[PDB]
């Protein structure tokens, strides 16, 4: 029972640092991976920045290499992403998925994986 | 119901031993808290994937029972080898997945247990 919320988000020019903040409500313990997923318009969600809660190791999709860095507390049990060097491409709807189970590696990034689901939040770029 | 120390013994024998950086112990208490030494042991879960052995391997990401859908099968073997006496087939995939990158924080009970505790005491007093 645990439901994704979605913080931040909104219009910032391109080099814009953009702060988007995920938190996890109820059996928050079950929790294994953090990741974020971008809806952008006319193309499927795809995974941007897998992450897991106790490892902390975090995984990140080629085109996001080196831009964007996500990390989580425990004690709150949320996870943000930082956003940096933002380019026209970054438009889209970012969704914080989570699942309750540990996932592969290889799969952290998949969409299908993931147990739950929050409502996305729109970024959008100048 | 495999001995405690005739366990350690097992796992020692199998290899399982100093893999990925982990003592005995740590094996011997994930297999406790996981399927109080017996192997046999079967639980489902919510989404309709099994576990099966004695380090309760989740099918749907590891071995190929057939019967959750979009398995991974990750171990490539039947769940019924890991269902079954012998831990040969379950050290192996339990390898595997300690070699996935993550390490033993996949399995809950480690984690919940055996993550920052006293887990070669578990081998203590076994003579091996």
């Amino acid at each position: 029972d645990v439901q994704l919320v979605e913080n931040g988000g909104g219009c910032v020019k391109a080099g814009g640092s953009l702060r988007l903040s995920c938190a996890a409500s109820g059996s928050t313990d079950s929790i294994e991976y953090m990741t974020w997923f971008r809806q952008a318009p006319g193309k499927a969600r795809e995974g941007v920045a897998a992450l897991y809660t106790h490892t902390g190791n975090t995984y990140y999709t080629d085109s996001v290499k080196g831009r964007f860095t996500i990390s989580q507390d425990k004690a709150k049990n949320m996870a943000y992403l930082r956003m940096d060097s933002v380019k026209s491409e970054d438009t889209a709807i970012y969704t914080c998925g989570a699942t309750r189970k540990a996932v592969p590696v290889r799969f952290a990034l998949d969409q299908s994986s993931y147990d739950y689901w929050g409502q996305g939040t729109q970024v959008m770029v100048s | 119901v495999f001995g405690r120390c005739e366990l350690a013994a097992a796992m020692k024998r199998h290899g399982l031993d100093n893999y990925r950086g982990y003592s005995l112990g740590n094996w011997v208490c994930a297999a406790k808290f996981e399927s109080n030494f017996n192997t046999q042991a079967t639980n489902r879960n919510t989404d309709g994937s099994t576990d099966y052995g004695i380090l309760q391997i989740n099918s749907r990401w590891w071995c190929n029972d057939g019967r959750t859908p979009g398995s991974r099968n990750l171990c490539n073997i039947p769940c019924s080898a890991l269902l079954s006496s012998d831990i040969t087939a379950s050290v192996n995939c339990a390898k595997k997945i300690v070699s996935d990158g993550n390490g033993m924080n996949a399995w809950v009970a480690w984690r919940n247990r055996c993550k920052g505790t006293d887990v070669q005491a578990w081998i203590r007093g076994c003579r091996l």
